[PDB]
């Protein structure tokens, strides 16, 4: 945010060059520690409006645009299989985790279940993000593996 | 009828399978129609020794982008 200085004397007129001839100016709101070092006294505020370039902002985009020769590239098929049998534990561990939930939550009231689950791992939401990254995982893999066992060949 | 389903069983069971036999299997009377009956098949009757010798989708491309379709359209 821009500022420049209030002009002198005009306090006695008061009217601190601000002749509010438009919207687009009162919109932005002055900050609340920035009235205290005094905003309205000293140094009326300026707006400030980012304009850009077509050309720029194509091409600013290139910051998240991968090296074209990673996509085909799998990664080593031993950690693919240790991740699956890792992440298949951690799924049977949560469900059972789930079933002790389930047979818990028949006798809690309402006033402990807003607060029940701030301390410990919910055994759900566990279990979807797994399920969910999981099948994420596997299905670049084999997306990966059928399209270079085609195309490459 | 008869007769060609019991080439079509014939032709993936029996491997060097004789002539002599085949006259009476197929149920014909004289060689001479089973041999022609043979040549129609197109067996080959070397030494009368007859060896009869003989869409879906894309798989795992099409099943794997279905199912990330499947995912993500719903969201």
């Amino acid at each position: 945010d821009a500022f420049r200085l209030i002009d002198t004397g005009a306090l006695i007129n008061n009217l601190e060059p601000r002749q509010t001839t438009s919207n687009t100016g009162l919109l932005n709101k002055a900050n609340i520690q920035a009235l205290i070092h005094g905003l309205n006294r000293h140094y009326y505020s300026l707006n400030i409006d980012y304009h850009k370039t077509a050309k720029e902002t194509k091409m600013l985009m290139n910051l998240h645009k991968e090296q074209w020769q990673s996509g085909l590239k799998m990664y080593d098929y031993e950690e693919k299989e240790e991740s699956n049998l890792a992440a298949t534990k951690s799924m049977v561990k949560i469900a059972e985790q789930y079933s002790k939930r389930i047979e818990e939550e028949k006798e809690l009231t309402e006033e402990e279940l807003k607060t029940r689950y701030v301390g410990r791992q919910d055994p759900k939401k566990h279990l979807s993000e797994t399920a969910d990254e999981t099948l994420e995982n596997n299905i670049v893999s084999v997306l990966t593996a059928g399209v270079n066992s085609v195309a490459i060949k | 009828a008869i007769r060609d389903e019991i080439a079509k069983n014939t032709e993936l069971s029996y491997d060097f399978l004789p002539l002599s036999n085949i006259k009476a299997l197929l149920f014909f009377n004289n060689e001479k129609e089973t041999e022609k009956f043979a040549l129609e098949r197109n067996w080959p009757i070397v030494n009368s020794k007859v060896y009869f010798n003989n869409d879906q989708k894309t798989n795992i491309i099409e099943k794997a982008m279905d199912y990330a379709i499947s995912i993500e359209n719903i969201v």
